[PDB]
């Protein structure tokens, strides 16, 4: 590919992973090399071919990918090659590529190699984008930097240790077993503030222990306190609902409302929150932009507003319109929609579930049993004046979600298209 | 007499009974677990104790001429009070409160801090005087502060009658865990037995550790239940301590909001470096003289009859120095403080410009205004406070040349605070009052005609 | 054939019948398990009580394909729509291998621990309780406190059968030898190991340190695994019990932001006591709740129900309510709102145009002249005022004004409901109106 | 004679000069009194240190006589009225107290505790710095840190003095002998008393156990007020990054409430792909942050003029603007609006009824006819479009609608100005529209 887009080429995706492993292979592997004896003349040569391997991907990644990756610019994006290669040269990315790449065996010398996280940052975002559930992946993120801040105080007490006297004192780690275990549990202990450690008697052990316990508390808060977040931030959706039920519950409960009532209610809270998986989706479509939220409205609409029999093809328009207007509420079974005696004031279209009209001798009988795609109310609202009540009642045979149209909408969308207005009420008239 | 609820005498009666509570709650179980306390002070325990037992008493008599509020009106009469107060639970658990234990007392020993474990029952009036204090008092944060560590160290002072308790039951000297032989000189004494007993609990409880080894069954499942304890009751305390302290981090955030929130947009832009300057200059301020951005949102939490009353007092001087305000019935006044909008202008900031249509009444608060003329070389007059200006433009004057546009433009010669009010609510104002309407004529004019 | 509807009592109860089983297995299994004294014991007990946990097992599988759906918002009852559901889900698949018996592929509990595949009934009977039960703030810290435990249950288990595994005695840190009668008996193996568990993973206190390398990998493993987990599980139970005294906090948060307002802005202290007093009354019958925000997520027609079986004894009251349109009650209730006056309070002031009309829910109002201790006539529970203002009569001797001030005598709750949504539901039904102004024409008399 | 501005940053300075000699009264003069080797062995030092912090304090009294106040909206030069303001309240008899001589031995250390009473200053300058510095979050920290690592130097001076009180080495728990050559020397001294408050404060262990009653109670009441400090620790910096990257939080909070309306909606891929898509090009340009919203809180007049600094190279590129040279600028700013279009988007189309007025501020929008392959004209940032439509003309082929469709080619960023605030600006200037609809007739033919 001549050129990458960064927002959803899964390729850029894949070369971000390599580069971070790469990077995460040199942050963790320099001070083991550093502080620990792990580094031999066997070993060494080992040591280069994975080094050289990492420097290689971040060559590759400077002259391949980087250079060719798409950008905008005035709300215009641009492909042509030259002009990529300046924009990437007119970056900070390149300086800190750059910066990461310069040449400067000491395992120490390699420092600088851990200075590319522009890629870890937008790895991470990358992936966060595409991958649904991230909020493990944040859990997953968080404990490695603790486990990465317990990694470098394992090294740094061994550091310690090799330049004191090995076994000298106490606190010194002694040097019987593996080395990189004992080390893990003294910085684990001190670093989670457990306690339990032999004493410091040197100066010199007394003010790395003073340090490590200080720079321990508030880090280890810091990092606890995002796992804390993370996890509330994930549960947030289901702690705002049980919330809102509860505070329901205990005022119903409070002001003595019959057990039907309680019972229907905690019903209805239920199968909302199971169907649409939120409560009063209002809110978030208007912290939404007005123009994405009609489209979603019409995306998701469409299909319903458009076969409809009281207005197919009369002006395409005036269905836009309605799919503005248009808003739902999930209907309770054996629940009256409509009565005949009521004024009627809303115009309702069937999204889901099955609704029937009762009409009879003391009524008990059903005509005609509507199916979802389907309106009913039409009569009340499109009449000489309006004032004509409700022909028949209207139940839920079961649970069910309606869209509603009122009445001084629709009358507003009319008064713009009174052609199409004919036909509506030709319609309408032609049912009674 | 009839104690009233809301009444100050009320709620000093409460104050004064979580004394004979408190000593009741932490002396009981003290002298219950440790035997050498209640030999020691046997006639200093029982002077305390018979006062406890008749401020119970009297807390009685108090309950029953205390009113209840039926329909909004407080009740007086002493026969309905006591037929409610029967009613209530309150009564049935005072009752058992102030159970006596003397029938009994004298058959289980001579003194038994056992036998008047039914005094814990009065507990909710404590808990009753603690919410009442905390919605009067001066400084809500230190109360929370306080009651939260008076938690800290009741519990802390329970558990440590216990740990006492349990080693009694399994002998002194078996173990390290348990307390040490009294054989030893240090530990002879009733002093050391309680300090020793608080530092234990005060170990476990406050997670530090740093304690001797169980070494018997029932031993490990006395540390289970206190490191239980310790993860989570302690940790909820300490959890709401931290909450107190946010408590004051969010009234921080009240004084001068958003100011970061203003400098990351601006900085971001970077349209002016001037701009930005008279931005931090106007915000630096608010914090220096200390206004609260909005009073709004404040006063939105009153009714709306109790707001326009707090609004009164707060600006009274200001409205009695204008010339309209108080034209008959003092009734216009409280009207008008809820229609009027506050705001504060940075100096050299003209209020309106001539040629300009203004839809502010522009009344002063406080700080000099100087109307001045177009060039600006000269100014008119300067207005100290308690004045209005502008006021020709909003009231229709006959034969007045651009009725709309301003005739004069007024600069602000240092900072200052002002109350402006919509033009279509102004004709409200003077269609209730025509005394206004005169004044704003008479007025008017003149300044026309020169 | 029988069906058996999900929402239902019946489907309530048995989540509890299957749940116990599926908690017996999760917390005695491995304790049977790793501690070998815990059969030998207790091998009649265990028997009876397995066979019990089998046999509810089973009949989970035939309830399950009896279970109903909702398709198309009804419920449906046939049996072959729910024998075809059941068996594509993966569930079927876990409940299937709870109940494959090992023994035909020894009586052991090794063998038995494929039954632990079945906890997700056990999931779903707390997720089910929590919505029913009258206090779920209390249930939900239970529930929570259920997860703590087994935690430490499930730990100890697995330090006793390291410590079985490394050899008993061979070193400090592993359970000292069986074989001496102060340490070979039961109830203090498992009681010790609780209190090493329970040590490790709150983080409370220091074990006898480690001396084999593989017993440092199961420390750290233990001591990260409390701090990740256990530490959380912790600190949702603390931050719940706060927030029932949240309930309490944000009606306070409200009066310690007034509360500095007025200390700042040096308001009288006479006019100190009268905010303190307004607000100790709002708390004294916790009335600070607004129905308003507290219902917002529910329909109009679910909020009507509501709002008249709350008002059912001021409603009633009505002059306009209780008509054969009853229209007015549907439609009026959510367009009220509820006002709280103090004493003294005027109500409303003659010579004004008033922008509403009030209904008494709970207080006495008396019409006042100037002096304000003279009274005409005293306004009782469930009256409605305000009509001349609102709803023009012919020759009005005030000319649409209120004709005279309103004083309350203690505190008073009013309702309510602006003339502009009046003049609606005065146009809708017509009859409304005139029985309204015909009470108006007699009090213009007056 | 000159009076110091509250505001200048000459006072902003001086509260820098004043700050220090506080907090070195603060850190050093418990340490010194405490221990008796560090004022021996460095008593040179501290005699010129106590002079230069002794010369600033007694600066600080002329200083704070000429500090300016504001009466009336106005500083005030008069010498009288600055010093019947400072002399009269309570810190003139603080500041007084911290400055009085101390002759009433001189160079030992506890006689100069009187300088510690100007806290004052000290607290003013961390207060002032958290709004002048561009980072708060980060200076907050520090000035928690520094807050935190004074009480731990302070108890270990307390630490010291307790141990020179019972005698070092008659126990366990109290410093050892200084006689002998290990614990003789002053850094190791220092070193431990700090690393044992440090253990003891943040509720870490590990220290020695307390051997008499006397330290009994000290050690208890260390371990209380330890875990009021854990809970600053735990509280105020945990929120300081809490609050850090709650801009981040938020926008992130938004995708998935999206991402889980776009499941129970069964939206289809390509709108999913596109919602997503948006949100990212905000989120990368970081204009999500809306300026209506942080600005609503400053008052009208200093964020209508802060409004017209952002946009006035598009203001100065309109026409209608420019050439009209009239006032209705200032307020119609305020009015508009900011709206984003993804590309491909149509932002009008023909036989569509039009309520706005959109002005282009970034993109390259485009006049499509037909398909909207074909452009019937080229649109350009800074053109004013769709104002035929809402201005009806009396000489219009179409009333209301507009002519041709327009669409955005690429990510467009544009200002809309609704029909209603357009006709506020017509009743102050209506001669605007005459010109416009002269510019609108030749579209029409055209
Ligand atoms: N015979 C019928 N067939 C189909 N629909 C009907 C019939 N009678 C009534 N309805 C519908 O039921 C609705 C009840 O209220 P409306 O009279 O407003 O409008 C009515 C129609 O939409
Ligand atoms: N010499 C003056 N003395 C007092 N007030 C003035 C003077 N000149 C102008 N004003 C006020 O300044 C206002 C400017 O706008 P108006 O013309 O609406 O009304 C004017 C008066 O209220
Ligand atoms: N003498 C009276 N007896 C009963 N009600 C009255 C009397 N005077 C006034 N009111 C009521 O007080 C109301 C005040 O406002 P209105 O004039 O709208 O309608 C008035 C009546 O409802
Ligand atoms: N030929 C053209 N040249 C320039 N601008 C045009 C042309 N045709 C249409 N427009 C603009 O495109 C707009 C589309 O909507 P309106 O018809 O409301 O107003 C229109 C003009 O502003
Ligand atoms: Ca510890
Ligand atoms: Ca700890």
């Amino acid at each position: 590919p001549q050129s990458i887009d960064p927002l959803t080429n899964l390729m850029y995706v894949l070369w971000l992973f390599f580069v971070v492993m790469a990077w995460n292979w040199n942050c963790w592997l320099i001070p083991v090399r550093w502080a620990f004896p792990y580094q031999t003349p066997d070993n060494i040569h080992h040591w280069l071919l994975m080094d050289y391997l990492c420097d290689l991907i971040y060559f590759l990644d400077i002259t391949v990918f980087q250079t060719r990756l798409q950008f905008v610019r005035g709300g215009d994006i641009i492909t042509d090659k030259k002009d990529m290669r300046n924009n990437y040269l007119k970056s900070r990315r390149f300086k800190m590529d750059l910066l990461s790449l310069l040449p400067l065996v000491n395992p120490l010398l390699r420092l600088p190699r851990c200075l590319k996280y522009m890629a870890f940052f937008e790895f991470n975002s990358r992936l966060e984008s595409i991958l649904s559930k991230a909020y493990v992946y944040r859990v997953i993120r968080t404990t490695a930097y603790l486990l990465y801040s317990l990694h470098l105080n394992s090294c740094l007490y061994y550091w310690a240790s090799a330049y004191q006297g090995l076994g000298s004192t106490h606190w010194v780690y002694d040097g019987v077993g593996n080395s990189y275990i004992r080390c893990y549990y003294f910085a684990v202990k001190t670093l989670i503030t457990i306690g339990g450690l032999p004493d410091p008697k040197t100066l010199f052990e007394i003010v790395f222990q003073l340090l490590n316990y200080f720079t321990g508390v508030f880090a280890f808060s810091v990092m606890i306190g995002q796992m804390r977040d993370v996890v509330g931030a994930a549960t947030a959706g289901q702690t705002y609902y049980r919330s809102c039920m509860d505070s329901t519950v205990k005022y119903m409960n409070f002001y003595k409302i019959p057990k039907s009532v309680q019972n229907r209610v905690k019903t209805w809270y239920e199968y909302t929150w199971h169907s649409q998986g939120m409560l009063d989706e209002s809110e978030l479509m208007v912290q939404l932009p007005d123009k994405m939220r009609l489209d979603l409205a019409i995306d998701v609409n469409y299909n319903i507003v458009s076969k409809v029999a009281l207005f197919q093809g009369c002006d395409r328009q005036m269905i836009f319109d309605m799919l503005k207007r248009l808003r739902s509420v999930v209907y309770l079974p054996n629940d009256y929609v409509c009565k005949k005696g009521e004024i009627g004031r809303e115009m309702y279209i069937i999204q889901a579930g099955q609704v029937q009209v009762l009409g009879g001798p003391d009524g008990k009988s059903v005509l005609v049993t509507l199916k979802a795609g389907s309106v009913f109310g039409e009569i009340s609202l499109l009449a000489v004046g309006g004032g004509n009540r409700r022909t028949a009642n209207v139940v839920a045979h079961g649970f069910t979600n309606l869209f509603i149209l009122d009445k001084k909408d629709l009358n507003e969308i009319l008064v713009h298209y009174p052609e199409s207005q004919k036909l509506l009420r030709k319609k309408a008239r032609r049912m009674l | 007499p009839v104690l009233d609820p809301s009444g100050d005498y009320y709620y000093w009666w409460l104050n004064t009974m979580v004394f004979p509570v408190m000593y009741n709650l932490i002396i009981l179980v003290c002298r219950a677990c440790f035997p050498d306390l209640q030999h020691g002070y046997l006639v200093a325990w029982l002077v305390l104790d018979y006062t406890s037992d008749l401020l119970y008493l009297l807390d009685m008599v108090v309950r029953f001429h205390t009113g209840f509020l039926e329909q909004g009106i407080l009740v007086v009469d002493k026969g309905r009070i006591s037929s409610r107060y029967v009613r209530t639970w309150s009564f049935f658990l005072d009752l058992a409160s102030l159970m006596p234990t003397d029938v009994v007392y004298v058959r289980l020993g001579p003194h038994t801090p056992t036998l008047r474990l039914n005094r814990f029952l009065r507990a909710p009036r404590l808990f009753e005087a603690f919410d009442r204090t905390e919605t009067r008092t001066a400084y809500p944060n230190a109360f929370r502060i306080a009651k939260l560590m008076l938690y800290i160290f009741v519990v802390i002072h329970w558990n440590s009658c216990l740990y006492f308790a349990l080693s009694r039951y399994l002998g002194f000297g078996r173990d390290a865990w348990v307390y040490p032989d009294p054989a030893q000189p240090g530990f002879e004494r009733l002093r050391r037995q309680y300090l020793y007993s608080f530092y234990f609990s005060t170990l476990i409880l406050t997670t530090v550790g740093d304690t001797p080894p169980p070494a018997r069954e029932e031993e490990y499942l006395f540390m289970v239940g206190d490191f239980l304890l310790a993860v989570m009751g302690f940790a909820t305390i300490m959890g709401s301590m931290s909450s107190v302290i946010y408590n004051m981090n969010t009234a921080d955030a009240a004084f001068y909001p958003d100011h970061a929130l203003v400098k990351k947009y601006m900085k971001l832009q970077h349209v002016n470096r001037k701009l930005e300057r008279r931005v931090i200059d106007w915000y630096q301020h608010l914090q220096i003289n200390k206004k609260m951005t909005n009073e709004v949102a404040i006063l939105q939490h009153l009714p709306e009859r109790l707001r326009a009353e707090v609004a009164v007092s707060v600006h009274l001087s200001t409205l009695s120095r204008v010339q309209i305000f108080q034209n008959c019935e003092a009734s216009l006044l409280e009207e008008l403080v809820l229609k009027l909008q506050p705001q504060t202008y940075s100096p050299g900031e003209y209020v309106c410009r001539k040629g300009d249509i203004g839809q502010e009444m522009y009344i002063i608060r406080e700080g000099q205004l100087a109307v001045v003329a177009d060039d600006g070389i000269t100014q008119y007059a300067v207005l100290g406070a308690g004045l209005y200006f502008g006021e020709i433009s909003i009231i229709n004057i006959k034969g007045n040349m651009s009725g709309n546009r301003r005739t004069a433009n007024i600069k602000s010669l240092g900072y200052s605070d002002l109350f402006c009010l919509s033009k279509e609510d102004l004709r409200e104002v003077l269609s209730e009052y025509p005394q206004a309407q005169t004044i704003m004529e008479e007025k008017g004019r003149e300044i026309l005609l020169k | 054939l029988f069906v058996l509807d999900p929402a239902g009592d019946w489907y309530y109860c048995w989540l509890f019948v299957i749940a116990m089983p599926v908690l017996y297995n999760w917390c005695l299994l491995v304790a049977r398990a790793c501690f070998s004294d815990l059969q030998k014991g207790y091998y009649l007990v265990w028997l009876v009580l397995d066979y019990v946990s089998d046999v509810v097992y089973i009949a989970d599988l035939f309830i399950r394909l009896r279970t109903g759906f909702l398709e198309q918002g009804l419920l449906v009852k046939d049996t072959k729509k729910l024998r075809d559901n059941y068996i594509h889900t993966l569930q079927f698949k876990l409940d299937v291998a709870s109940i494959i018996p090992t023994d035909l592929i020894i009586h052991s509990p090794e063998v038995r621990f494929n039954r632990l595949l079945h906890f997700a009934r056990m999931f779903e009977f707390f997720d089910r309780t929590e919505t029913r039960t009258n206090y779920p703030n209390i249930f939900r810290i239970s529930n929570l406190v259920l997860y703590i435990l087994v935690i430490i249950h499930w730990n100890a288990c697995i330090y006793y059968a390291i410590s079985k595994s490394i050899g008993f005695g061979v070193d400090t840190w592993v359970y000292p030898n069986i074989t001496d009668p102060e340490y070979g008996y039961l109830a203090r193996e498992y009681i010790y190991c609780l209190y090493w568990s329970t040590l490790t993973l709150t983080t409370i206190g220091e074990t006898p340190p480690p001396v084999k390398d593989e017993e440092y990998l199961f420390v750290i493993f233990d001591f990260l695994i409390g701090v990740l987990i256990f530490a959380t599980i912790v600190g949702n139970v603390g931050s719940m019990i706060s927030n029932m005294n949240a309930t309490r906090a944000e009606f306070q948060a409200k009066i310690d932001a007034v509360k500095h307002y007025m200390q700042f802005r040096k308001v009288s202290k006479g006019m100190e006591a009268k905010v303190i007093r307004w607000f100790d009354y709002l708390w004294t019958n916790k009335k600070t709740v607004d129905e308003r925000e507290i219902l917002k997520n529910l329909p109009a027609k679910l909020r009507a129900e509501i709002a008249i079986n709350v008002h059912l004894s001021t409603l009633k009251k009505v002059r306009i309510f209780h008509d054969c349109e009853a229209g007015l009650l549907v439609e009026l209730v959510l367009k009220l709102r509820p006002q709280v006056f103090s004493p003294g309070d005027y109500i409303c002031r003659k010579g004004d145009i008033g922008k509403e009309m009030y209904i008494i829910k709970e207080g006495k109002l008396a019409v006042v002249a100037d002096d304000g201790v003279t009274q005409y006539a005293l306004l009782s529970a469930g009256s409605c005022f305000g009509e001349i203002s609102i709803l023009n009569i012919k020759g009005s001797k005030m000319g649409n004004r209120r004709t005279a001030n309103i004083r309350s005598l203690g505190y008073s709750d009013l309702f309510c409901l602006s003339k502009d949504d009046l003049m609606e539901a005065v146009t809708e039904y017509p009859d409304a109106k005139k029985v309204l102004e015909e009470r108006g024409r007699e009090i213009l008399m007056k």
